[PDB]
Formats: C-alpha cells, structure tokens, sequence
C-alpha cells in the first residue's frame, strides 16, 4: 500500500449535472456512494482531493481544484467552500483524499458543491437514500434510554482502513488552443516553457517535440491535427471518463477510509401489553405508537409462525393449546404462555355436568363413546 | 460470573457499556475507564489545558493566577495579566 | 447397579425416581435436563456479497485495428467499436476521422465494504445432540454432559452414564441453508458454478479476500452516440439485494418444537421433543444397608383439596411412628403424580406436609415412604385460572383422565 | 264553548275547521304551529379531555434510602428504585456508590388549553314537549305556547286551549348522550368510576375547575439505566383523542324526522310526527248569529282543470245566487281536500273562483258555503313534476286514493 | 401568582438531540408542544426566559439562558438569533418568558436553535405535526369571500392567560471542578469571591462551609467528597430533568400566554350541485378539486344517514320518497326535496292499463288486490 500523496493529481469528469442543469464537465465529479451503515451516515467519492495542500503537505484546511483553463494546473481553496445536500443541507463528519464522509437527511439526490468563490460548480447523481432503523420497533430519533443492540456504524476517524483503490499513469490530454488556423496551412503552438508532443497523421503518420511555433510539412486543415503535453506523470484514478495510457498498470494503491466498524446502539422499548386469559386462548391488548413488529409460534410439531406489523391500538386473540405458545413484542425477550385443562362443568356430581365438562376438552372422543 | 462480551472490562473487572468509555468522565472505580493506557490521547479536553509540557497535567482553565499553585511545578502563577 | 430409565427430553423439568434393591435401603434419584443443542455438520460452499460493477477507463487508438484478449476477471466482457470520435476537455482526442476504434470493458468485484453483510451458503446433514445432563442421588450432586449415541458414555469423575438412542428424530435445519449478520435462513441456492442471474448467488468466491470470484450478471456494453466520451453499460438488478428484500421469516422465530438457532456453530440449543432413555450405572459406594434406614409402621396419608394442573397444586400429610432418627426418602410409584421432595427427615410420630401435581381428575395414586407402601384416595376439581408461564410435569396418558364417577357411571 | 280536534303535528302547514251552532252562522278556524322545541332534562356527571402528564423532580437521598406514600392525586404511581449514580452538567451528584436510591412519580391533570376542547357527558329522559302556535279566529290572529300536557292550559286575551297527549311519543335522543364544541354525539360511555385506558372518559372529573378529580392511564414506570438522570415512563395512548378520531357521525345528520338540534338546553326544534289533540273554547265577541249573516241558496259546482300534487293544483269555480252582501266562510269537509282561501265576499249574483288541492284521482268532495251543502267532482290526472320543496298538505287516505273507474272494474 | 421576572431564573436541560444528532445538556431545551389551534399557530415551551435582560425588565429584544461555565451564571444574546423550524423555517410570532408562538407547515418534529456564533445548539423533540382545516370543503389557504364559522385561534398577544404553571426551590447542584486529587487526599476548592458548601461521608458523615480551599481528614479519592455552592435562591421551574429540594413546595406561579379565544373565521363555498328529476329519486351532478363531504337523510321514522368525502366529478343517486329528504352538500345550508306521484299511465284509462300506473306507486299492495 501507498500512503505518500504529493504524485497523484484530481481530473476532470464528466457530471450528469451542472450548475445550470445540462451534462457538464465539472472537477467535482463523484463516482460512487455508500449507504450500508445503520446510522445515515454517506461515504462520497469525489474527483477533488480533500485536505491536502498543493503539493500535498496534508494540510487540514485545503483541497486540490484542477482549474478549468488551458496550461491546466493544480490549485487550492479554502475547504469552508465546499457544502454537500441530499434534500437540505447537511453537516460532514470527515474527509480525506477522494472520500468524504456525511449524514444527510432522506431524499432521492446526493450533492456535493462549491459555495463560493470564482467558480460555482455541483454534481447530483440519482441515489435512492431513506430512513432506516435498527432491530424492530421503527423509531425516528434514537431514544435516551432503551435496549442496547448491535449497531454497524462508519468511523469518522479518517485513520481507519476499509479497501483498496488502484491508479494508473495519465494518458494523453489533447487540447485545442495548442492549434492554429490562420491560412492554407497548420500551425502549432506550445504554452511558455512547456515541450508538447504534437502528432497527426495527414499524408502520413508524424511526431516530435517542439519548444516554440512550429511548421508543418505540409497539409490542409487542422481539426485533424492533435497536440497534448508530454511533463505531466501524476498518477490519477482509475476513473470511466480518461483515456487509457499505453501500459495502464498498478502503480499504487491507497486506502478507503472509515472502516465501517461494529458497535452498540439504543432502540426503544414497546409499551408492555395488558394480557386477559380465557380457556385455550389468550388477547393482548397491544399499543404503539409507530409500526412494531409482534410474532408468535407454537412449541408443538407445526409452527404456522405468524409476522404483523402493528399500529394502532388493537386487540389481537391468538389460541394456545396444551402444547404453548411463545410471542414477542417490539424489543422485549421472548415470553411463554401454556395452557391447561380447565372447562366450565365439573367431572363429579351429575352427568349433565360430567358430559360439559368433557365436551369441550376433546370434542370428538366424547361423542364417539 | 462470566463479563459479557459486549461490556468493557475494567482492571477491577467490572462490567460498563462500551459508550462510556473514552468520554471524560470515570466510570469505573480504578479509573481505567478513561486512563491514558485505555484510550489514546494527545491534546487535552476544551476545558483544561496542559501545564508543565512534561507531565502533560491538565486542571480546569479556570484555574489560573488565583494566588495557589495547582500543578506539580511552579509555572501557575505567572503570565497572568492584571 | 445400573437402573434402566426413559427420561422425557422437556429441559428444565426433573423426573422423579426410586431405585431398589433387595438387601438394601431405597435411593432417591432425579434426572434433569439443563441444556440440549444440536449441532448439524455443516460444509460451506461458498459466500456472496453486493457486486460492485467496476468500468475501466476505454482505450482508444486513432484508426488502428484493436482487439482484446481474455482474462480471468469474473464476468469480464470486450465490445469494440468503429466510427467514433471522442470529446474531452480539450476536444479531438483522436486525428484520425470516422476510422478509429474504441473497445469497452467492465468486470464485477465484491464491494468495498461488504465484508460486513456477506451471505454464507452451508450445506448440513446428519444432525447429532449433545445434552448436558444433572443428576442427584443420597446427597450427592453431579453435573455431566453426554451423546445422544448408544455407545459413547460421556463419564463423570465416578459416574457411566449411557444415553441410548432417541427416539424421535428431526432437524429444523434443511438440505440448504444460508447465513448472514448472525440470522440462520432457510433456501435453496445455486450450486457452485451454475449462477443465475438477478437471484440469490449472483457472485460467487470461495473465501472474502479470494482472488477466484466467477459471477455472470449478463452484462451488455452499448456502442456510444454522444458527442464526448462515456462508455455506457446496462446491469441486472442485484441478486443479493433483491433476495435480501423479500428475505422472509427467518428460521429463528419459524423453526417447531421452541428450537432457539445459534449462529456461530449452528446450533439448534434448549428445545423439547421426544424420550430420551438413559442407562444410569449407580457406584455402590452411595448405597447403605437396610439395617440403616429407619423403620416406620402404621402409615397413613390424609389428601387435601387439589387441583390437576402445571403448578404443585395438590396438598399431602402423613402420619407414622418410627423408631429412630433419620431421613427417609418419598417418592410415589404413579406414573402421573409427580412429588416435590424426595428427601425428608423422619422424626419419632411427627407429620410430613407433601406438594403434587397431578394430571388426573382423582388422586389414586400409591405413595411409598422408606419402603412402607399406602395408597389414599380422594376427589378434587379443576384449576380455576387458565393459564400459567410453567411447562406441564406429566402426561395425560388418557387412562386415569377419566373420573371414578363417571367410570363407575359408564359400567 | 268548547270544541275538540286533532291537529297534525307538522309544522308550517295549517289545517282549516269551522264550527256549528244553534242559530249562529260558521266561523274559520284553523290551527297552524311554527315552532316546536322537545327539551329532554339532563344530568351531568363529568367533563372529560386530553390529560397532559406532570412528572415533578425525581427525588434522590446520598447514602440512604426511602420509601414513598401514596396521596389522592388523580393516576398517583411512585417507585423506588435502588442503586443509582445520578450525573448532570456537573458530574458526581451523590457521593455514594450503590447505596443511594431514587424516588419516581407522575400523575395526571388536566391540560391547559383544553378549557375549549372539552366533552361533556349527559344522561337525558323523560323528553317532554312545547309548540308555539297560531290561531285565527274571526279574522283575529293570536299567538300561544303552551305545553302538550292535558293539564297546563295557554291563556291570552279570553283564548283558552287544551293540549292532549300526543298519539306516539319518541325522543331522538339514546339514554346516554354527549356534547363537546356545541354538537352532539350519540355514545355509550362508562359509569362514573370505572374508567378503562385507551378509551372515552379515561379521565373523569365533576367540572373543569374542580379541585379533585380521578383517572387512571396505567402509568408503569421503568428502571433508569442512563448515565444522567431521568425518569422514564410508558402510558397509554389518550382516549379522548382516539375518541375524537372514530366519533363516527353526529347526531345533527342523522336525527330523524328531521329534527335540528340545538345544544345551549340540549333542545329538538321543527320536526313532525304524529297527531296532537286539541280542545279549544271561543268566546261569542267573534260570533255572529244568523240573522245578520247573508242566506245563500243555490250553489252549483264546476271546473276547469284537476291535477293532485302537494301545492294548490286544482281549481275549482263557484256559481250562486243569495239575498245581501257580505262575507261568508267556504271549508271542505272531505279530509283529502283543503281550500287556500279563507273568506270570500258574496254578492247577489256573482260568481266566485277557489283554489284547491287534493290527494286523490277523484275530486269527489263537498263544500259548505254558510252551510249550504252540495256535491263536488270531477277526474284530476298525476302531476308531471315528481320533484318538489313543499311538503303534502294532505295524507293519502284509503277509499279515496283509489280511482272510481278502477273501482268500478274491480267490483 | 406573579408577574415580576426577578426571582425567577432559567435552567439547563436534557435535550434528546442536539446539533450533533447525540443527547446533550443544552440551554434551549423544549418541554411540550401544543398544536390545538386552527390556523397552524403553535405554543413552544422552552427552558430560556424571552423577552427580559440578565436582570429581568422587560426588555422586547433580549433573553437570558445559563451559561456553560462553571461559576453558572445567566448571561444574555440579541434576541434575532433564535429560529423556529420543523420542515421549512417557521415565523415568530410572540414571546414571554419561557413561551414563544410560531406558525409554520406540518412536519414531523418541531426545533428551535441559536444561529449566533459563539453558542450554537439546536434542540429537537418528536411531534406529530397535520395541518387541520375547519368545517367542510377541505382547503388549502383560507379564500377571500365565504360563508363565515367559528374557529379558535390563538392571539398574538402576549397579555392573556390560559394555564397555572409553578416554580420551587432550585435544587443541589454539584460541580466536579471543586476537588482536586493533588497528592492522595482531596482538595475542595471553592471559586473566586464565593461560599460553596460541602457534605461528605469521608470516613463518616461530616458537612462544612468555607470560601477558600482547605484541606479534608481520612480523605483518599476524589470521587468520595463532592462540594456544591450556596448562591441560589431564585426559583426553577419543576421540569423531570432537574433534583428536587428538600421542601419542593408551591413558592410561586406564573401565566401561560396566548390563550385561545373563538375568532370569526373563513371558508370556502363549493360548487352547486345541478339536480334531475326522476321519478322517485334524485340525481344529484357533483363536482370537487379538494375532499368535499355530502351528507344525506331522510325525513321518515328510519334515518339511514349517508356521509361521504368526494373528491373528483363524479354523481350520486338518491332516492326520495312522499315523505321526502334532504341533503346538505359542502357548506351549503340544508335543502329539502319532496316527492309526489307522477307513475306512467293515466288512472283513468279505458283499456286495461290501470293496473301499471297502480303498479309503480304501491308495487304489492296492488298485487294481492
Ligand atoms: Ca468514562
Ligand atoms: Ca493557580
């Protein structure tokens, strides 16, 4: 692995969106985004390495730009610019490198833009993000006292290892301000002190490096005519939207921070139930307020196990025979219910009561004999 | 009988939740629970500030220039202004 | 001295019994059930998680003639494409007009952070049982845990208890069986090396970190029509999510007989189902002779008022005349009146107060104190509440159910 | 001189009546009510609303402990719970470790803004009744309110009448009633003292104002186990509240008859049911005898068109001869016919035109011009409107609704 | 009851969620929230005193709240920055004490946050929060002209009252920054220019009163002596998350603002239904954009009433008999519809057609005779 930063560079890609809302070529462009944690919490990948200097002297309060115009170069601004939103704004608990960490509020959009400054620029990628809870019981805030269960969270603590992303050596970045069309004949033309490595092929394939403008052989338009720099070897990422270099090896690798990391968590407890017994049956009088979860099966030889996500403020009768019953209710331990044999009647006395009293317990022996 | 997993362990062995361990605040009798060998630390908390530089001490920052010395060293009662 | 026993496997519940010998005093013996987990043999396959599509960025060369090879990459797939004309900042990346070509690529991985959610597939046979047993007899306790086989005693410091086999026989457990995030499911994935795609096992790897993942996602590149340079892709759903949303039930709250399913060996632990017989060989150092044990004359047992329910409802005394000081054991040779107390002590006329439950609707049941047999009859009714968080202590057996009454009545 | 009719007890529609003496020519009299209240007396029990919990302080002891005794206040709970280290903003608020305990409570009260939202519950009987009504006598109107009692009698300006029982006596009201933001339910709601959580009246009390009042809301109290302090509670869900959710319709759409209801006295105003008796006696100022009363012979029927409808549909011509000129009262004595007009002036010769309605196909009825008598018919045919806002001013009688050539088939 | 604002004094509580989506002690915690109103209007309780100075005077622009340092004192903020919101930001609309009145859209929880610089907390409690219109002909903003009912508003007035709250003796409250633990005794060291007071079981039960440090006997832990100060007299409302004093008696009440009054009140008048006649019924022709209720009964012995929320262009039949029905549709006063006979059929017909005209009206009773 690889942890030097000072020889890899941001790129540009090609956002879906813009500032005015068409496909765009923004140096915000993100790539992918996570939502697996219990938390809310976001892992954003951008094209933008956060919380680093120009030359890359890790510095808190910096990320790199990758500037629009022509001789492109790497600078900085102020990371108080940046402001990712969902629906609303929300806060960031972290960056490093390409990630940055997040917890935003459900909607249907994910966006990460620059505030202020020369340039305005924002990217929105299509990423169904909604509220999730932990265990049953669905809750809205996390209660201040309840059950502690086992959560799975990101670690905001930027060292902290989850995987593994590759790079690979730039490839050609071709431009056309490097081209002139003045008359019946092409000509080039290098920044100040730089070398590019013009190339094109009319009449026949041709190369070179030139420091200054430079004739052609000779040849008609130059729209078919080619030129990029050649002083340029920062390693950059494995990105859908670059041309791929002649090799296009492994060169480094570097972390994913914010393992996702296991840990515990308050859910809240139900309302315990009011429980009136009647012979082989029991009702429970449930209450809660938002959707939880009530299950119950028998300890006989079938289960015919039973899910529903209750509401309201219902009455629910379940039969529970000489076998038992078991049910939970929202976060509570499982509770065991068994049933006896205790008919209206009396097994003594006269047979008008023997006769009741038997009937309800094995309704079909009793009338066979 | 036998420490849950899920709890911290203490050198008295007792058993805390995992949240309140690495908060500022001893939870736990010996103090483990928020020693400098339990949790990594470096700069100290909002409300104290190191003294001496050496022994890396830190006492409520209202505690300066008040006319008694509240550090293993000498270096409480001075640089204080008027 | 062995003593042949059958033994209900309901855990928590004791089973009274009395052993004898002729020659010597009686001996109390309980048998209990505190713990009894059944481990299946498991043999995992493979393990899944979200693929992760992965694009690498296209090469393109200005009019020259390109074709890729094939690689071991899972799912890797090569389309080449002719007439292009790709658009980067700086624009007309090739020189070469409507003659250079462009192939795409795409390959799937396990995500970055599915290490947490991976799906194992387990495939289980031949359930075993383990059961930790609890004896006590003259005094003594002992705590061992033994088989469910015929052959292999699981053995004590002094005890040779033999568990014969079960009778019944079942496993919650499936032919197929998948796990993930510590919940044990019932299903029947694809075998290894035959995926399908938008189902459960739509990548496959023999291990987390294996570099040996083969998945088909019938990925299909398109040949690219805008201005700059994207290599466009269509994906199937997600298998594993998609079997994750409709997931079901799992076997925790739907396996019968009350099976709790741990998750870290597979276990099946502290449910009730079946008679277990046990072979119990007694060491010869805890019995005593009969000129030992007291000796009581003219006993008598006096019922009051019962009920034939779950809980120790039904009330006993005793009345006798010994002749010495001692501790005589009780224990009564009904196979539906279950005691409380085997151990009592005797003084020279006192009284003994018992506890029972019994399941039958009159208590005609033989009570044996230190050897001296008594029978007593009497008539009580049933339990008022319905209810009770207590398992049954004996069975029906749907013969003493029936009430003299109506049995005199009937003939 | 008293006289004894039945007035319809339909409001707004008048019915017309004459009455015959000994050398006295007939008056008009018809009776007409406007108004009719049925106040049923009521009695309040409680008012009830949403609560809104007060749970004060929790109490705390350092290294010690307590116990807490109930008081009257309504839905009192306390426990003590053993073993608490309270924390706050300033740490350390106890200085002892698993010795000092904690003191919870909470209890229920009225909330402070349901001084507006709150339900009254009634309990009404014995529905009695009261109309106002309109009597024209001589060309005199005058206005009375009397009850319906056959005993209190309505007096004004020499005009006493006597009110019967009415024929079929009904309240729209159940035995149990209740009110809240001035319209009325129609629920059955428990006894003062036994209130059940989660339903109407969970909290009782004799008035809004009143010092003690009495509710229970299971209020259980759980064990705190955070690091600060706090007490934690559970309670059932509001049953005023729920209550107000499933109310259902109330019983301003769905009264019978169509009686509108007012809630200041808890009143039933302007339906119609039934018939009311009514004795009434006149004083001889209004009366004028026959020899000042023109004498009218030779009376003759025709008309134009007949049709039977709910307004004036018919019209019915008159053609007479008599000896002065003046006034003289015209009725129908059939039951199935009335007549718009009231008094008409008679001349020698003249001929006068009447507007009638009628229930029945046939216009078979006769009229009384001063007394003289003479038959009336005629074949009237079905309205083509079905469709109309005036109410009947006739009742469909039998041997009247039947047409005569259908009579005539059938017989 | 008293009005003066001078012997009373704010506290600090425990707010579920603060900023940083964690529980937290906050100054600007929310006891309850009262959405009884009509027009939206919602009464806040919170833990801070609005509308007085350090002092109490009365001042419209200032509010007081504890301070987070230890030497606790009530310290001041302009009063601009505190904002209402649940979804989108709500408007004040008044203040007095710890209450304060809002208006804003239905969310699903209610927040009021400190936007200044230097103290920053946003509190959050779960509420319920459904817009509620009044009468019939659901709506969305109250029209200009429309039939006039009674509503019941809250007043923005500060000057009324509806309620009866109370204020007892503020309770101990102990600070770890008064012991130190220097070499192995216990130090209790009191601040500048004040008298805290400490009781303790070091060894066995012993109290004191003292201004400057001392040093304790048989003392080896900090934890085991705590010290607390004496200066608090002014009185705190009883809120769960405070310590009882040793009395905690009724020393005091104060008003709770906006009452609620009746007020006249919009809404809107629906569509005229357009009726057709047919014989013995009704075919009323509906028409509604929002949920409209038409209510229908009959003037006969048996009601069987019929209540319906329409809410597209759809018709409705009835059936009205001799003695008649009536329907009230929207907000529309009550109309009454009688029905006569108009059966096909002349019943004087000369051939044998009498019995149909007979057959419609009395469809049995015309069968046996
Ligand atoms: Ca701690
Ligand atoms: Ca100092």
């Amino acid at each position: 692995i690889t942890d030097d930063f000072t020889l890899t560079s941001p790129y540009l890609g090609f956002c879906p969106y813009c500032r005015h809302s068409a496909p765009c070529f923004s140096p915000i462009k993100i790539e992918n985004v996570w939502d697996e944690s219990d938390d809310g919490s976001i892992r954003i990948q951008v094209s933008a390495q956060f919380g680093y200097n120009q030359a890359g002297t890790a510095d808190v309060t910096k990320f790199r730009y990758m500037s629009y115009d022509h001789d492109h170069d790497i600078k900085e601004d102020s990371m108080e610019k940046i402001a990712i939103s969902t629906s609303g704004p929300c806060r960031r608990l972290g960056h490093k490198g390409y990630f940055l960490l997040a917890q935003c509020p459900p909607g249907d959009s994910v966006t990460v833009s620059i505030t202020s400054g020369a340039s305005e620029n924002s990217c929105t990628v299509e990423k169904k993000i909604r509220r999730k809870f932990v265990g049953r019981e669905e809750y809205l805030f996390p209660p201040v006292q309840g059950k502690l269960v086992k959560c799975h969270v990101y670690d905001r603590l930027k060292e902290t290892s989850a995987g593994y992303i590759t790079m690979h050596r730039p490839g050609p970045h071709a431009y056309k301000s490097y081209l002139k069309e003045a008359s019946g004949e092409v000509y080039i033309k290098p920044p100040s002190g730089k070398n590019v490595t013009y190339e094109c092929k009319c009449g026949d394939y041709s190369t070179g490096i030139v420091s200054t403008q430079t004739k052609m052989n000779g040849c008609t338009k130059a729209r078919q005519c080619i030129a990029y720099k050649l002083d340029q070897t920062k390693w950059v990422f494995n990105s859908p939207d670059l041309i791929r270099h002649t090799d296009h090896s492994v060169q480094g690798k570097l972390h994913i921070p914010f393992r996702l990391t296991p840990t515990v968590c308050p859910v809240p407890l139900a309302h315990t139930p009011t429980v009136t017994k009647w012979f082989k049956g029991i009702t429970l009088h449930l209450t809660a307020t938002r959707p939880t979860l009530l299950t119950t099966r028998k300890l006989g030889l079938r289960a015919d196990a039973t899910a529903e996500w209750i509401t309201g403020t219902t009455s629910r009768n379940f039969s529970v025979g000489r076998e038992g019953l078991e049910y939970v209710w929202g976060n509570h331990e499982p509770v065991r219910v068994w049933a006896q044999e205790s008919a209206p009647g009396d097994p003594h006395g006269w047979p008008h009561e023997i006769i009741i009293h038997y009937y309800h317990r094995h309704p079909v022996y009793t009338v066979i004999v | 009988k036998t420490c849950a997993e899920s709890d911290f362990v203490c050198n008295n062995g007792q058993c805390v939740p995992s949240r309140w361990k690495c908060d500022g605040d001893p939870d736990c009798e010996d103090g483990s629970d928020e020693s400098p060998e339990q949790c990594h630390m470096r700069t100290c908390r909002i409300h104290e500030i190191s003294c001496g530089a050496h022994s890396t001490q830190c006492i409520p920052v209202s505690w300066r220039c008040d006319g008694e010395n509240d550090c293993d060293s000498g270096e409480d009662e001075e640089n204080c202004g008027n | 001295f062995e003593h042949a026993t059958t033994v209900p496997n309901v855990p928590g519940i004791p089973y009274k019994a009395l052993v004898e010998r002729a020659g010597y005093a009686p001996l109390n013996l309980e048998i209990t059930v505190v713990s009894s987990e059944l481990t299946p043999s498991t043999n995992k396959e493979y393990v899944t998680c979200k693929f992760h599509t992965v694009i690498p960025s296209p090469q393109v060369k200005c009019c020259g003639s390109l074709e890729c090879k094939a690689s071991s990459k899972a799912d890797y797939t090569c389309r080449v494409f002719g007439g292009v004309y790709p658009f980067m900042w700086g624009g007309a990346q090739c020189f070469c007009d409507s003659e250079n070509t462009q192939l795409s690529e795409a390959y799937v991985e396990f995500a970055p952070d599915c290490t947490i959610d991976h799906a194992v597939a387990l495939k289980v046979h031949t359930a075993a049982l383990k059961v930790g047993l609890r004896i006590v007899y003259g005094n003594t306790t002992a705590h061992l845990d033994t088989f469910v086989n015929g052959v292999t005693p699981g053995s004590s410091r002094d005890l040779k208890v033999i568990a014969g086999p079960i009778s019944a026989a079942f496993s919650p457990f499936d032919h197929k069986v998948v796990i993930r995030k510590g919940l044990v499911y019932n299903y029947d994935f694809p075998e290894y090396g035959a995926m399908k795609p938008g189902a459960f096992g739509d990548i496959q790897a023999s291990s987390l970190d294996a570099t040996d993942i083969v998945a088909r996602t019938d990925i299909r590149l398109l040949k690219p029509s805008v201005k700059n340079i994207h290599v466009p892709y269509t994906q199937a759903v997600s298998g594993y999510e998609m079997w994750k949303n409709n997931s079901g039930r799992p076997l925790q709250e739907t396996a019968p007989f009350g099976c709790k399913i741990e998750v870290e060996p597979l276990r099946a632990s502290n449910c009730a189902y079946g008679h277990i017989p046990i072979s119990i060989d007694i060491p010869d150092a805890a019995f005593v002779r009969s000129s030992e044990s007291p000796t009581i004359l003219e006993v008598s047992c006096t019922v009051a008022d019962c009920i034939y329910s779950a809980d120790f409802g039904g009330s006993l005394t005793l009345q006798y005349k010994a002749d010495r000081e001692g501790h005589c054991p009780v224990h009564s040779h009904s196979t539906t009146a279950v005691l409380k107390e085997a151990t009592t002590h005797v003084t020279a006329t006192g009284s003994i107060t018992l506890h029972f439950s019994t399941s039958s609707p009159q208590a005609n049941f033989i009570v044996s104190l230190c050897g001296k047999k008594t029978t007593c009859n009497a008539e009580c009714k049933p339990p008022a509440d319905h209810i009770i968080g207590e398992p049954h202590k004996v069975d029906q057996e749907f013969q003493a159910a029936v009430s003299k009454t109506s049995w005199n009545w009937l003939l």
